[PDB]
């Protein structure tokens, strides 16, 4: 369960 | 989703709507009675259901029709119209299908596409799909623009594009099943190691990571249910918001601070008063028992005013005493209570230095998702995008991203070294001049109906221009140009001949030790099967590096892996690479990022296409004759290859219902 | 519509920190300094406290005095007005204190004495003069 996305602005 | 639903939400479509494109080609129906409205509806979903199934071949009217049923197979003008409209528009047969019709036989319209980006390749191949006239010009010596792989020998690895973010409603899904690409799964597992070499204990990775995250909803909050979006007449940035969030949070433990010691003088000074209270009684309570004890002294017989005195300073004493006892209860519980709140201190800070640096790191690898300083980014729009991010695992490709313009640009006439130089767009045609690159005294000269231009944010954004318009790009989008923010980020190729990390391990971080250098060399990638390990440059840090040697820059990069790895683990790369895209004068920057005083209004602006004024004057109004595509062009996907792919798409089909007239709409 | 919890978003505070171009840093110095002097407060107030809790050292032992267990007894002696009566004059109506100097009678037999005997002690007379201090 990572944080952001991955390569999303979110 | 699944099923026909499945087809339109693959379709980046709602299925139970009509949307405002179709409603545009479809009056008549959405006018209409819902019935009719939920036919053409599945008309649509399952056309392009067919279309998907099986993308390596084109997909023909009639052999829609033909899988089609009653009662919607019964209107073959509804369902010719909804065939048309998918195929203009670029929702089927597009990329690279199999072409049953063999292309038409004599052209129609001439169309010259500046740039064989992406976008460029794209629009370039549908509209000679639709039997246009179609040259591309291209600066470079090679294809993809953006989308850059490095090869020699076995290593392989892309300086530009790496990811596709997803397949969910990804056009990149249509292109993978036509083009062989080995797509990757990434391990979203990163470990990080602090400036020493040291990995950051779980405990701090999960405190740190979840701060971070609070401290972004916080902006968010201010932005959007505060409306803290401007300041003092300038528009607030991500990173100034996020400062005052954490200003704040600070400001705020002081206060707990503060209020905890003022408890405890409180309490202190009670005990004070309390035993102040007390001395004073043990002092009377020594001067009355010294008198009673003068009172027995008198011996007996005594007379009554005698007796009376022992008694009543027996009983005063008794008093004394009692009263004594119940303040030394009191103080007793003054003690402990004081002995409680010197125990439970609020924290004594917000952030230690490794705190503040792990975060560092977690704000750089936000400036690197966008490709700029966080102070750069709008407060209000910088996630506008985020509502129609893909579904799904994010992925590599394993045989470099290059495969794709590649495999886009097989029949197309594209004329490479061609460095546009000038536009030149009348009432009734257009010439591009450009030059050779090789040999800039060459010059050639092309005249077309049309010109679409898909040059780089960057590029258009120089001063002075790279490329000249005649006549000037209305003042309405050039200030659209100025404002939007073409960002930065870089890529260094490690390539050694033996494995040295740890190979489950697709990524893993380094943190910085200061603010400034937050961002360089912040992050790995291990994505490839041979052994290539890639360090991320991004942040200020980004366009600092680029003034500094190739070198140099490895020779930061091995240091920071020798110090997680060991100096005796770590070889000299056997080859090494370092991109420097704001350099690139083709690019002149990575992409764009709603600036700050930007909005993504601004995108779709840069989308619209430019009207000549008329040749003769009180002349009727002409034909658009300037067009643009690219990433900087499409609201909802900014800044990504199937941005770029659907901004192509979209350009193509409205240059062809301009020059080849559009006969669905009746 | 409402903040991460854990994350205190006031706006007051906002306008008190964004005002300037260091309002921040302003803010964040002067708590500080009101920390240091909140706490060296303290020191002062734990020493005289620590000096006062020295001053009590003995308890208060060496001057308690143990207490007379007499039954209560109906039966007023000669001995026991007349205690009664300077009882008054010292104490004036606080009968508990009556009660304990008389040792063997209880606070209504006492309420019981002011009035029977009222016209033969002049209690009142006794009363209004212990009202006088
Ligand atoms: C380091 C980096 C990493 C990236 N990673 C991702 C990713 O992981 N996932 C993702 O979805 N997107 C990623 N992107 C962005 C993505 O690659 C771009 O959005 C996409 O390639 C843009 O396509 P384009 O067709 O609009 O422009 P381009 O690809 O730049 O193509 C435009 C063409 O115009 C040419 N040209 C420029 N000037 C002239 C001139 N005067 N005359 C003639 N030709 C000219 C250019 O050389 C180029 O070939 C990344 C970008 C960078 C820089
Ligand atoms: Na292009
Ligand atoms: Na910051």
């Amino acid at each position: 369960x990572x944080x952001x996305a991955l390569l999303a602005a979110x | 989703p699944s099923g026909v639903e499945g087809a339109a939400f693959q379709s980046r479509l709602p299925h139970d709507r009509m949307t405002s494109q179709e409603a545009a080609c479809f009056p008549d129906i959405i006018s209409g009675p819902q019935q009719t409205q939920k036919v053409f509806l599945f008309i649509r979903n399952r056309t392009l259901q067919l279309w998907l199934d099986n993308p390596k071949i084109q997909l023909t009217f009639e052999a829609t029709l033909q899988q089609l049923e009653a009662p919607y197979n019964s209107d073959t003008v509804l369902v010719h119209r909804v065939h048309s409209y998918l195929e203009r528009h670029g929702l089927i047969n597009f990329g690279i299908y199999k072409r049953i019709k063999p292309l038409p036989t004599k052209k129609t319209g001439k169309v010259i596409i500046i740039g064989s980006g992406v976008s460029g390749l794209a629009a370039a191949r549908q509209l000679q799909s639709f039997g246009m006239d179609v040259t591309l010009l291209e600066a470079r010596d090679r294809v993809g623009g953006r989308v850059a792989t490095f090869r020699k020998g076995n290593y392989v690895a892309d300086l530009g594009a790496m990811v596709v973010t997803g397949l969910g409603g990804n056009p990149m899904a249509v292109v993978s099943k036509q083009v062989n690409m080995e797509l990757a799964k990434i391990k979203q597992k990163c470990p990080l190691y602090e400036a020493n070499g040291q990995a950051v204990p779980k405990e701090k990775d999960e405190m740190v990571e979840q701060e971070f995250n609070r401290l972004l909803e916080a902006t968010s909050y201010l932005s959007h249910q505060l409306d803290f979006n401007v300041l003092n007449n300038k528009p607030v940035s991500l990173g100034q918001a996020l400062e005052v969030v954490i200003q704040l949070q600070e400001k705020h433990v002081k206060d707990e601070q503060i209020e905890h010691w003022k408890k405890i003088v409180k309490t202190q000074e009670e005990l004070k008063e309390l035993l102040n209270k007390m001395v004073n009684l043990k002092e009377k309570i020594k001067e009355l028992h010294q008198q009673y004890k003068e009172a027995s002294e008198v011996k007996p017989p005594r007379d009554i005013t005698a007796e009376f005195l022992v008694k009543s300073k027996h009983r005063d004493l008794t008093a004394l005493c009692k009263e004594y006892d119940e303040l030394a209860e009191t103080q007793g519980k003054l003690e402990e209570k004081l002995q409680e709140l010197e125990a439970n201190p609020p924290s004594d800070v917000y952030l230690s230095s490794r705190d503040r640096q792990i975060l560092d790191w977690h704000f750089a690898n936000l400036e690197f998702a966008n490709a700029t300083p966080l102070s750069t980014l709008s407060l209000k729009h910088w996630d506008q995008d985020d509502d129609f991010e893909f579904t799904g695992s994010h992925l590599t490709v394993r045989n470099g991203y290059s495969c794709v313009p590649v495999a886009l640009a097989e029949g197309l006439d594209i004329k490479l070294n061609t460095a546009v130089r000038q536009v030149r767009y009348t009432a009734s045609g257009c010439e591009v001049i450009a030059v050779n690159t090789r040999s800039t005294s060459q010059t050639f000269i092309y005249k077309c109906d049309a010109v679409l231009c898909t040059l780089p944010l960057g590029v258009l954004k120089q001063q002075p221009p790279a490329v000249q318009f005649v006549p000037p790009l209305p003042e309405w989008k050039t200030s659209a140009v100025q404002r939007m923010g073409f960002g930065n980020l870089n890529k260094v190729v490690l390539c050694f001949d033996r494995v040295f990390w740890d190979p489950s391990v697709n990524l893993f971080g380094h943190v910085g030790s200061t603010t400034a250098s937050r961002g360089e060399l912040f992050l790995f990638w291990n994505l490839y099967k041979a052994p290539i390990l890639l360090a991320l440059v991004a942040g200020e840090a980004a366009g600092i590096m680029e003034n500094i040697s190739d070198d140099v820059i490895v020779g930061r990069c091995l240091a920071i892996l020798k110090g997680i790895f060991g100096s005796s683990a770590v070889p000299q790369p056997k080859e090494t690479v370092v991109s420097r895209w704001r350099a690139d004068p083709w690019a002149r920057g990575s992409y764009s990022y709603v600036a700050a005083g930007s909005s993504g209004n601004d995108y779709d602006l840069m989308a619209q296409p430019i009207t000549p004024g008329p040749s003769i004057p009180g002349a009727p109004q002409p034909i658009p004759r300037l067009f643009f595509a690219g990433e900087h062009t499409i609201r909802n996907y900014p800044a990504t290859v199937h941005g770029a792919l659907l901004s192509g798409l979209r350009e193509a089909g409205r240059i062809a219902d301009q020059f080849l007239g559009a006969m669905y709409t009746l | 519509r409402k903040p991460p919890k854990g994350m205190f978003l006031s706006q007051e505070d906002v306008e008190a920190v964004s005002a300037n171009a260091t309002a921040a840093t302003t803010v964040l110095r002067q708590l500080d300094m009101e920390l240091v002097s909140v706490k060296r407060q303290i020191q002062n107030i734990k020493q005289t406290n620590s000096a006062l809790k020295e001053k009590l050292d003995g308890g208060i032992e060496p001057y308690r005095l143990p207490e007379v267990i007499q039954k209560c007894n109906a039966r007023w002696t000669t001995e026991e007005q007349l205690l009664a009566v300077q009882a008054i004059r010292k104490y004036g109506r606080d009968f508990q204190a009556i009660s304990d100097v008389i040792g063997n009678k209880s606070v209504v037999q006492v309420k019981n004495f002011f009035v029977n005997y009222r016209r033969r002690f002049n209690i009142d007379e006794v009363l209004q003069e212990w009202e006088a201090e």
